[PDB]
Order: structure tokens, then sequence, then C-alpha cells
RNA sequence: UUCGGAUUGCAGGCUGCAACUCGCCUGCAUGAAGCCGGAAUCGCUAGUAAUCGCGGAUCAGCACGCCGCGGUGAAUACGUUC
RNA sequence: GCGGGGUGGAGCAGUCAGGUAGCUCGUCGGGCUCAUAACCCGAAGGUCGUAGGUUCAAAUCCUGCCCCCGCAACCA
RNA sequence: GUGGUGGCGAUAGCGAGAAGGAUACACCUGUUCCCAUGCCGAACACAGAAGUUAAGCUUCUUAGCGCCGAUUGUAGUGAAGGGUUUCCCUUUGUGAGAGUAGGACGUCGCCACG
RNA sequence: GCGGUCGCCUCCUAAAAGGUAACGGAGGCGCCCAAAGGUUCCCUCAGAAUGGUUGGAAAUCAUUCGAAGAGUGUAAAGGCAGAAGGGAGCUUGACUGCGAGACCUACAAGUCGAGCAGGGACGAAAGUCGGGCUUAGUGAUCCGGUGGUUCCGCAUGGAAGG
RNA sequence: UGAUGGAGGUAGAGCACUGUUUGGACUAGGGGCCCAUCUCGGGUUACCGAAUUCAGAUAAACUCCGAAUGCCAUUCAUUUA
């Protein structure tokens, strides 16, 4: 089951990115180091 | 190293003379020994492959590489990439030691051993011995074996012709039939 | 019967792919490295003109020698200074299809230290 | 049951050989690299050949059996 | 869902609701089949029968609207299936315990010169109360505890399977499949049995650390089942199990064709197994099983 | 004659214009039947001509059928209006263009060959003539 | 050669028990008994009852009697 | 299994003109099924059953069968419903 | 062209909702009977129509194909 | 001459045969070193210079294959017309593929050691 | 009328730019992938012959031949063996604000895009990276949900609601 | 309209790929016949024959090739608007 997901910056809680993932292949919340435009630096974003 | 010593001392001059080699570089030599262990039973239970790998490692002294099925085959209940079959590659000193042990100890212990075949050649000068059963190698321990299995040992040499390979292998010691 | 592939041929197969994205200009020449079992050779080339601006190697007789790695360092220093004399500072380093690990890496570091910017 | 077909994608050459084009002009629309990007020419994500800089478009033959596009500024 | 009353009232109310729901789905299916049956009759009629063809399309529209409002029957939760069989056969003397004394260093002796002998295909109950040595005795047989005195002999024909009381046989760090991995079982064989224990598909890749106590209990039981031993040392097996799984466990053990050394404070579970001999603690008493178990409990 | 397999169930009728691309000379047999006009030839016509030729030859000698009916053609039943897709395949044909050597024969005297080829021609729908090997 | 993945390997001497013919070769098995060897070096020793020299095939002379034919058996039994 | 003694190889003994079709017996060699037996079924109320040997008639040779003999030696019979 | 079906000798389950091939009758053999029937006890008989895919795993899901059945193949 | 390194459509290739290592390149010896093989110092990496042109590589011969390929003719066809018009023909311009004559066992540069 | 069809992608029709109809001839899509993305390094296939325990046409192994006859998640076409195919290491560029100029086009849309800035991944460096060999995998507005917001706030401060 | 340069795979042609396909040669191999059956080894049909090879065809959805035209463009040329 592949679903659209939102990656939110952990630092400022800003829903910066939209992506998608297969729940079965990745049961746990995804986490990626992405650039947060609000904070203007690379931060850890975790699916919401 | 004994087999290597025997090669360089006796075999190399003998082959040079027999085949009138202009330069010593022409001398055929054993390049590598590839021992292959085909285990289709891994499909039924991977523990058969595990024990085969363990026995092979004990025999060879090197951890074997576990080959995988390049193509799925339904006839054998085989799936592509399944870890069926293992092999070990021996070169240099380990190659010579294993061949020497095979000639001296392993081969005689074969039941009613009348020698090895003399037609099992690729046609280029490389030989392959199909061992029917283990327990001929002293490291197998004759009891741990829950399932008896064989193997296929491939002697690859720089001989262009099967005749040179046979003579070289004979001089190194090979009980042909 | 078994054929051992020519190591130089395999090197060149890799080297073509490297050259697909590394090329030498008059103002940014190509630093090409050739590694032999005995020696190592470096050239500074302008592919556009197809002329070697500078050259050095273990046979210059100005390299006192030693371990092949140390000879590579001497070659790097010598080629860098010769290129500087001819007015070259920047270059693009072609590893000749080799692995940027040993003698070639030593030569590259020597060139960097002795003045070639890359 | 037949009767389906996609919209034509208007592929082909969009600039003539010897024509002067502004930088970034699309020169050739293609599926795959039917023609390769040459001097001052880039290839887009969908294989489209465009001019990097202003110049004259030239379709040469890349070797024995391949074509190529270059843009030569004047 | 929250009901007012007791467990039976919940069962009564629940059973009725699923019954009344089931009847609703039956009638919705009949109407759909009826329309479907008419739609097919029109579909295969001659193209020259215009009116029937017309009515067929009109009913095709109703059929579509029906199939889109047709309640799905909830899949009834599947119950555990256990088939425990011994690889080998029991002997007349599976286990010999003779003059066994044991004490935990610094504590009173639990039993002195304990001697019993099991018969084979016997239901042996180790009765007692809390903190009396029941689990210690079972640990003694397996080898966890070395007897202070005496001997414990297992016949060479006896294979033993141990179910510990506190679920100490699972690696919390590993997954369900990794825990059950055995040299004697292939992958699909493991999955099939785990499916018999209600672990479906990627439920077997879950870490044991996140499972509930009840789900962990099934994994331990599965390990016991996969041994195919002829002697079962079970220490409170029904603990942590839902009432439905308990009855399944007891019924299957009753049919087990092997020796069972069991401990259980659950009166229902022991009744299903049909105990033969009970060993009372701390007062060592090898006795024939009967409702006299209550007499020992009273005393 | 019918192909064992076909890439496509249905195919364009096509167009016949000019001389045949190849096979305009007798290759195997001593004599051959050359088409002087272009026309479709059905497997039925090929078979009829072949049977006539063999029967007159008394099975003495060899016969080659140079042409083969690769192409398929469809049709629509009576009472079917235009439209609603192409018709179901009906028969097989070989588009034969003038100059094609449809049949060859060998191992027989000239007069027997000429008479056998004459019978075959009358079975075929195209005007033909006899051509001798070179 | 990678470390900590291969089974243990050590040089070991071999003697033919039937003859005593001696040779040095590596092995995975370990022999409690150890013997010395020219160059004054000691290694574990694996006594071998059947080796190349021992086995009849390598020597060229076969121990077995090849049995007796029935004709000769009959002649012997009945003195004919 | 030191139970088992089938099957099989070799080598012997005998009787007889003759042991292959096709005898018994012995030595070495091997060690089969078989772990107390489904539906049902047989004998027996005492020196009986059960169990153990011995003789003999036929008979050149050939019995686990038959006739007979002796050794040890029970359990049970409530009762006539089936 | 529209549907329905291919599982032991026959008739059916099991499918939906993937983990395990059963049920009834019948057949073979043995019992019981004077004999037959009925009855009692054993045993056999299918890799799920076939060929490919999904899956750790297919009678089960997907694709095609071959068979069997019913219907239709033209209306003023 | 040899080694690097390039440009030009293989006319630069392939096959076959022959000669050479002065240097150079090579095989070649080893695994202590950085470094490595889903096993193997075979590879890659590193150290070294005993032996050999055997192979690779360079040079040379070879038209067997591959490659290039004129001219002529023809098919097709633009244009203008004609005919008995599912097709065919004329004038005019263009003109292949195929088959061939032949060409070709490369050439034009730069660097270093000779 | 019945049957079929309705949007999108690929091929032929399509007449060597592009475009081009038919209830013309063939197939696909309503996804998938946390790597099957990025980068650095490395590697080359399918089959055939010969030899070889289980093992058989065919499992695994070796030598040789083999230029693509394989593979490229998914239809077809185009393209790719200087890989776009295959393996490993590290990573998240499957980035943010844009965007000269182009293609396509009635509009709405659709497509490509150097380059600039911010801050990064890989690599020694050059440099590559704004998803995947390319081309389908999608739906206007209205209305509503959720998060953020230095915006507004019906006398003013809030709020309500935007 | 001429000149020049280009993009593209149609007509034609071709078989280098993929389909369809004919005859010859040879045969892996499959067939039934008998001997030998432990169905084992022959000996057979000008028995049937894969693949290979030779020769010969064929194609909208084949291409080693490939026009005439048309098309795009040129600070070009002539005429024109
Ligand atoms: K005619
Ligand atoms: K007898
Ligand atoms: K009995
Ligand atoms: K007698
Ligand atoms: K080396
Ligand atoms: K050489
Ligand atoms: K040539
Ligand atoms: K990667
Ligand atoms: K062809
Ligand atoms: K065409
Ligand atoms: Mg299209
Ligand atoms: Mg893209
Ligand atoms: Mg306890
Ligand atoms: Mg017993
Ligand atoms: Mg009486
Ligand atoms: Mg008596
Ligand atoms: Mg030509
Ligand atoms: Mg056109
Ligand atoms: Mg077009
Ligand atoms: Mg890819
Ligand atoms: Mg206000
Ligand atoms: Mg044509
Ligand atoms: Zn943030």
């Amino acid at each position: 089951m592949r679903v659209n997901i939102t990656l939110e910056c952990t630092s400022c809680k800003e829903r910066n990115y939209l992506t998608n993932k297969n729940k079965r292949n990745n049961p746990d919340r995804l986490e990626k180091q992405k650039y947060c435009p609000r904070e203007r630096k690379v931060t850890l974003h975790r699916e919401t | 190293n004994r087999l290597k010593e025997k090669y360089i001392k006796e075999v190399t001059p003998s082959l040079v003379e027999k085949f009138n080699y202009s330069s010593v570089m022409q001398t055929p030599k054993v390049d590598k020994i590839v021992i292959n262990m085909g285990v289709g039973d891994a499909v039924s239970n991977a523990k058969n492959l595990d024990k085969a790998v363990e026995e092979l490692a004990l025999i060879t002294g090197q951890k074997p590489l576990i080959t995988k099925a390049k193509k799925s085959i339904a006839g054998f209940r085989l799936r592509e990439g399944m870890p069926i079959g293992a092999k070990v590659t021996l070169r240099g000193e380990r190659m010579y030691e294993f061949l020497d042990k095979l000639v001296t100890v392993s081969l005689p212990r074969v039941r009613d051993f009348h020698g090895v075949s003399k037609k099992a050649f690729d046609g280029r000068g490389n030989y392959t011995l199909g061992i029917k059963e283990q327990l001929i190698f002293p490291e197998v321990d004759y009891d741990l074996v829950d399932k008896v299995r064989g193997m296929d040992i491939v002697i690859v040499t720089t001989a262009n012709t099967d005749e040179e390979s046979r003579e070289l292998l004979a001089q190194l010691g090979m009980p042909f039939q | 019967m078994i054929t051992k592939p020519d190591k130089n041929k395999t090197r060149q197969k890799r080297h073509r792919r490297v050259r697909n994205k590394i090329s030498g200009t008059a103002e940014c020449p190509r630093l090409n490295i050739f590694r032999s079992n005995k020696n190592i050779y470096a050239q500074v080339i302008d592919d556009v003109a197809g002329v070697t601006l500078a050259s050095a190697s273990a046979l210059d007789k100005e390299i006192s020698g030693g371990t092949k790695t140390e000879t590579a360092a001497a070659v790097g220093k010598l080629v860098a200074e010769r290129a500087a004399e001819k007015g070259i500072k920047k270059v693009v380093f072609d590893r000749g299809g080799y692995l940027y690990h040993g003698r070639v890496q030593a030569l590259a570091e020597a060139a960097r230290e002795n003045g070639l910017e890359f | 049951s037949n009767g389906r077909d996609s919209e034509s994608k208007r592929l082909g050459a969009k600039s003539a050989d010897g024509q002067t084009v502004t930088g970034g002009s699309i020169l050739y629309r293609q599926r795959g690299t039917k023609i390769y990007p040459g001097v001052n020419v880039g290839i887009g994500g969908d294989d489209t050949l465009f001019a990097k800089v202003d110049g004259v478009v030239r379709f040469e033959r890349k070797g024995r059996d391949k074509k190529q596009v270059s843009v030569y500024p004047v | 869902s929250i009901y007012e009353g007791d467990y039976y009232t919940y069962k009564k109310k629940y059973s009725e609701n699923q019954l009344l729901r089931e009847k609703m789905i039956i009638q919705q299916e009949k109407e759909v089949k009826e329309l479907a049956t008419f739609v097919q009759k029109a579909k295969q009629a001659s193209q020259t029968n215009h009116a029937l063809k017309r009515m067929g399309l009109e009913r095709a529209i109703r059929l579509d609207k029906k199939k889109k409002n047709l309640t799905k029957r909830d899949k009834v939760y599947k119950r555990v299936k256990m088939d425990i069989k011994p690889n080998r056969e029991v002997a007349r003397t599976p286990l010999k315990v003779e003059n066994v004394t044991f004490h935990y260093p610094g504590h009173p002796i639990l039993y002195k010169d304990l001697s019993f002998q099991i018969s084979g295909k016997e239901r042996f109950l180790v009765v007692g109360e809390n903190g009396v040595g029941k689990s210690t005795l079972l640990k003694l047989l397996m080898g966890i505890n070395i007897p202070d005195k005496g001997k414990i002999i297992f016949n060479d024909k006896t294979d033993v399977a141990y179910y510990s009381q506190e679920l100490e046989q699972l690696d919390e760090e590993k997954t369900i499949l990794e825990n059950v991995k055995s040299d004697e079982y292939t992958d699909w064989k493991l999955r099939a049995t785990l499916s018999n224990f209600l672990f479906y598909d990627d439920d077997v890749n879950k870490k044991v650390n996140v499972l509930s106590p009840g789900e962990k209990a099934r994994i331990v039981l599965c390990k016991v089942l996969l041994q195919k031993a002829n002697l079962l040392i079970l220490d409170q097996p029904t603990n942590h199990l839902d009432p439905e799984t308990q009855s399944i466990i007891g019924a299957n053990f009753n049919l087990f064709e092997g020796t069972i050394i069991v401990v259980s404070h659950n009166p229902s579970f022991v009744e299903q197994i049909g105990i033969n001999r009970m060993l009372i603690l701390p007062s060592g008493n090898i006795d024939n099983y009967s409702p006299e178990l209550l007499e020992y409990y009273s005393n | 004659l019918v192909p064992k397999r076909v890439k496509h169930r249905r195919e364009f009728r096509g167009k016949m214009r000019g001389e045949a691309k190849g096979g305009k000379e007798v290759a195997f047999g001593e004599w051959g039947l050359q088409a002087t006009e272009s026309h479709w030839i059905t497997n039925r016509q090929i078979e009829a001509a072949r049977i006539a030729m063999t029967r007159y030859m008394k099975r003495g000698g060899k016969v080659w059928i140079k042409i083969f009916p690769h192409k398929s053609y469809t049709s629509k039943a009576i009472g079917v209006r235009m439209g609603k897709g192409k018709g179901a395949p009906e028969g097989w044909v070989s588009p034969v263009k003038r100059g094609k050597i449809m049949f060859e024969i060998a191992g027989v005297p000239e007069e027997v060959a000429r008479e056998a080829l004459r019978l075959a021609s009358h079975k075929l729908p195209v005007k033909t003539k006899i051509v001798k090997r070179e | 050669m990678k470390q900590d993945i291969h089974p243990n390997y050590q040089p070991v001497v071999f003697m033919d028990s039937t003859t005593g013919f001696k040779f040095l070769s590596g092995s995975t098995k370990g022999s409690s008994e150890t013997v010395e060897w020219e160059d004054g070096n000691t290694y574990p020793l694996l006594r071998v009852e059947v080796t190349s020299d021992s086995h009849p095939f390598y020597t060229g002379r076969q121990k077995f009697t090849q049995a007796d034919g029935r004709v000769d058996r009959f002649n012997k039994k009945y003195g004919l």
C-alpha cells in the first residue's frame, strides 16, 4: 500500500515536503535530511 | 609447497624437453583449482546447503562463495537468486597443498578406487574430477555428515592441449584409468 | 588453456570513459598519467590543439629514484614546476583509468603541493 | 476492440542547420538519443536537444553511424 | 463497544448483533443476485427483442447501485490450529526421578528425597500453591537447576519440550520468524505454522519486543510444537491466552499422543487435558488424579 | 497452402504495380510458368494448378511452387452494413505481379512439360506463358 | 586474504603408516601429536594408513589374488 | 538388541544310478519381516487347558503333519436372559 | 459475442477471505450369512482442466489457452 | 626504433602467418607495507627486478572475411501529357538498392626516451 | 435500436519535416521503487560447444566461441554495451527561491531549459545531482479538512470569520 | 525561383534483424520392423526429421540500404509585393 505522506521539519514543525512511500516496505515513519526553507538549513524531517 | 617443488624441479624440465618448448614461458602449469559443490537440496532445506558449505570450508581451508541461481527454474522448484551451489577457488600455495592432499590421501580412500578417468577434459587442456562422495577428505570426520554428497573439482592449467594437461597432471601424480 | 586479459587494455577501457568527461583545453590542460610496471609518466596536454604542453617521468634522470611511490612524488613535483614555467597553473587531472589510490595519488598530491591548482 | 491512440508529440528538428538561435532554444525533440548533443548543446530530461548559448546550429555526423548537433557562436 | 452487564450479557448481545447483521447481508445478496440474474437473461436475449434489451440496461443501473451499497461481511477472526505430534514413541519409563533433594542456596530445602517415575503417554500434574517449588522442579528436570541430591534420568526414547512460566525463551531483539528459526524447518514451513498461530504475512517480521504477552505465548507454544517431542513439560500454558485460545490449547493437548508434565492453576485447562496422576507439593504425594485434587487444595 | 502462423490476423489488401521483385527466372526446374499479368492468386487456385500439373505428369519428375499465399483477406457476410470494424479473415492469397515464375517442373520431356503447364495455366486467373531454363 | 572468515589452517606433516613416506602439507584438522622436520621445525603430524605410495595402484603391484576360476576349483576339488 | 532366524554366498555330510528342475542335515557367511496383532474368529471344566520333550507308521533318502507316550501344571463355572 | 463449469470412478465441498485436499456414493480386499442383500473392518483411487505470473507459500489470486453446457448472431 | 597521447567514417577491423625487445612496454617474483576479493595478492593495491619473448604489445606479409566503392543500365519519382485507367505508356529532369571495375592490411599530429 | 466507445501512453495507417480521419489494424495506463533515486568506483551480456556427483534438455562449476542475438520495474516505439545494463560504498538533489530562452498550443493547460542565489550529497579533483533510458500512472473551478502565516479584523481591544 | 546546408526512413530495393516461406544437402533426434531384452546395441524405410548449410522468395505494423519530391534555414542571389 503506497500512500502520499508529508515530511515535517522536526525543528520548526513546518510541513515542508510532500512525498510518498509504500507502508509495507517502510512500516515506520520516514526520516530524511532535507533543506528547511523557513530555517534555511538542512534539518531532519520526519513523516507526520 | 612440496608439490610446487616437485613441479619446478622435475616436471618443468620434463615437459620442456618432451614438447620442445622454445622458451620456458611455454611450460604448462596449474593455474587454479575451482572446487564446485552443486546443491539443489538447498531448495528443500537451506540447512543442507549450510552443512555442505561447512564441510567444504573444512576441506578447503577457505570460506566458500555461495553461488546463486542466475535464472528461475520451475522444473527444480528453483527461484532466481536462490543460494544453490557453492564453490572455492584455490591459487598458489593453497592450490598446490590441496592438490597434493587429493592425490595422496583423498583419492585412495575412495571405495574400490581404480583411479580417475582419463577422458574428462574440456578439450583445451583443463581437467575436472567428479567426486561421487565426501568422507574421503580427512577433515569430514565421517560422522557429522547427515547427508553424503560429492563435488566437482576443476583443474585449470595453461596447457593448450589435453595431452599436455594429462601428462602434466600425471607427472604431478594422477591415477588415471 | 586460460587467457589473462591485457591489463593495459582494461585500463584503456576505463580510460575512455574517464576521458568522456575529462578533457584538456589551452587554459585548463589535461594532466594525463601513464603507469608502467617500472615507471610512471605524466603529461600536460591540450586536447583542442593535441599538443603536450609539459612532460615529466621517471626517466628524466633528475629524479633520484627510490620506491616507485617516491618516484611518483618526484615526477609530480617535476611536472608541476615545468608546467608552471610554461605558464600553466590550473589543470584537470586524468587518472588514465587507474585507481586514484597509490602511485597516482602520490603523484597527484606532489603536483598539487608544487603548484598545479586542481 | 481497437480505436485508441495517443496524441502526437510533435517530435523532430525544431531548428534548421545554419540557423541562428538564442541560448536555450530547443533544437530537436526525440525519444532517446536519436541525435547526440554536441558543442554548446545540452540534452534535456526527456532527451530534447537545446542550445546552451547563442549561435548557429550544425548537424554533423558523430563517427560512422551517429548524428550530432552543435551550436557555434559567431 | 461498551455493554452494560456481565461477560455473558456481552456475549448474548454480541452474538445477536452479528446474527442480525448476517441476515441483513444475506438479503442484500439475494436482491443483487436477482437483478444479476435478470441482467444476464437480457444480455443473452436476441438483439431483436428491443424491450427486453431496454429493461436489461435499466436493471443494470439498479444492479450497479445495489452493488455499491452492499455491506461487506466482516471476516470472522480465525482461531488457532494446533497439531502436536511426537516424532518418536514414548517408553514405559520416560522420566526417572529418584531421591532428589534441592534447595536454593540460603533457603529451606524445597523437597527431600523426591522420587517419582512417569509411565509414558501419561498426563502428570505437578500440583501446589504459589512459591512452593513447582517451577523449580520443572527447571530441575530440564537441567536449569542441578539437583543437590539424587538423580534424574530420561530414557533415550524421550524427547522433551519445555514451556517456561515467565516467557524467558524469546529474544526480544529479534523478530518472530528469527525466534522460530530452526535447522529442521524450511521457510515456508515456518510461515505456514506461524499462520496457524495467527501470524499472517509481515506479522512475522515484527520484533518480539513489541508483541503483547499473549502473542508471545503463541510463539513459545509454536516452538514447543515444532520440536515434536514426546514429553511436554508445560508450566502454566494457558496464562496470557485469550479464553478462546485456552480451550483450543486444552483440547489439542488432550489428544496429544505423548507424556505431559503440566502445571496449571486453571481448573478448566486441567479438566480438558484429563490428568492421570497428580504430584502434590510441598507434601510429596504421587496420587491418581481425581476431584480429590480439591481435597489437597483445601488441605 | 496456409501459413503455419501469422504476425497479424488482418492485413492491408495492398497494391500491385510493376514487375515482380524477384523470381523472374527459372531456378530449379527445367521449365516454368511465367505470369504476364498481375493478380491475386488464392491457395485454392495454387492447389488446383499443382494437382492438374502432377496428374498429367504421372508423378514423373519434380514440381516447385515458387509462390506462396502469405497474405490474408477478409470479408463481410451478406446483410452486414458498413462499419463496426474489419471483417474476419476468409482466405489466403499471393500477390503475383507480372514476370513471376509461379511454377517450375523438371524430369520430363518438353512436350509433356508444355502440356502440363498449359493445364495449370487454365486453372489460374492470370494470363501466362511458358519459359525454359537458361 | 580476509581475516576471521576462513576456517583455521596450519601446516602439518604426513607420514605413510605402511611405509613411513613423509610429506608436509597444510590442513584444517589439528593433530595432537607433533613431529620435527628438516629445517628443525615442529608441526602437527597426521599419520596416514593409505597414501599414494601405500595404495597398490600407485605402486603397480596389486595385493589381491584375483580369485580362482571354477575350472581350477573343480580340478582341485576332484584331483583332476 | 547377545531378541529374531527368514533370505542369500561359500564349503561339507549323507541316501541313492542319480539332490538342477527337486531331499534332509551341518559349518562359516547374512541377519529379513516381526515390538503381541482390525472387523471377527478357535479349544478347553482337571492331571484338563496351557506348556515341555520322547517313541512310532509310512520310509533308500525326506514331517512344523498323524498316532501314542510321559514331565510341569492352572484360571473359572455367578447363572440359562441372549 | 453473453454467461456458466472443469478437484479421486461419479456427484460435490474447499475458492470469496493464500498455508490443511476432503465428503457421499461407488470400487478392491477381508469379515458376517446356508448364499445374496443390508451391515462391520481395512485399502486404494486426485498433485485441483491445461500453460504461464503474484507470493515465503496458489485448488484458492492474476493471464492466456483447451474443453463441456446454455444463449444470441438482426430488428419496420 | 620504441613508449605515451590524440584527430580523421574500419580504406584505421578481423582472420592467418612471420620477426623483436637496445631502451621502452610486457609478462615475471612476492604479500612486510597502504589497499582487496560478496572465496582466491586471479583481479585491484603495494614492494621488487631472477628469468622470457612463450603470450600480450610493436613491426611485417597476407584480399580469406569485414570495410569503402566509380561508371553503365534499371526500379522509383518531380513536372508536362496520353491510354482501353484496380493499371499502363510518352517527353522532360532526377535517379537509387543490387551487381560490379576497383580501393584498401590506414593516415595526419604532439611529447619522451633512442 | 442491441453490441462497442468516451480521458491518457506506444506503434501502423501517415503518402522519408510536422500534423492528418474512419464503429481502421494492434497493444498498454489509473501504477511501482526508500532504491528500482543521487554520486564515486568497478563490471559486461544471451546463448552454443567441451568437460564434469547428486543432476536429468535444463540447477551449480570451468575453458572456448560469442557485438548483442541479453537486460533495460511496467505496453509499444525510439535509445542505450564509452552504457541508460550489472555490483558495491556513502548518501537523500525524489532540494528551496526562481528562471534568459525555447517547443506545443483556440483557451485552459502541457513540455524542455542553460543560468543565478541559498544550503547540501558523492568525489581527491573535474565535476554530477531540481527523481527513475525516454514517452502514460491523471481531474478545472466551487466547497470543505489540516498545517503555517510580520495579512485583514465593520466605533476601539479582542474575537468571530476571512 | 536558383544556389548552398541540413532534418527525416516513404517509393524502390534488400534479406544484415524479426516474422512468413520453397527446394536441395546433412543430421541431432522421433518413429514402427526384427535380433537383444536387463530393452538392451544394431540395421532399416530415399519413414518423419530439429538446428546448420546451399539455393530461392516475401512483409502496413521487417530494414544492411534508400530516392524523386516536400520541409526547415541562410544578413545569399534574381524577380516580385
Ligand atoms: K489463364
Ligand atoms: K533335490
Ligand atoms: K496372531
Ligand atoms: K524315515
Ligand atoms: K603479481
Ligand atoms: K611476445
Ligand atoms: K584490412
Ligand atoms: K548506489
Ligand atoms: K531475412
Ligand atoms: K515499408
Ligand atoms: Mg503517436
Ligand atoms: Mg524524468
Ligand atoms: Mg512457578
Ligand atoms: Mg523388542
Ligand atoms: Mg464337558
Ligand atoms: Mg502330556
Ligand atoms: Mg550503389
Ligand atoms: Mg510527408
Ligand atoms: Mg511525418
Ligand atoms: Mg535502471
Ligand atoms: Mg472591531
Ligand atoms: Mg515496397
Ligand atoms: Zn524547519
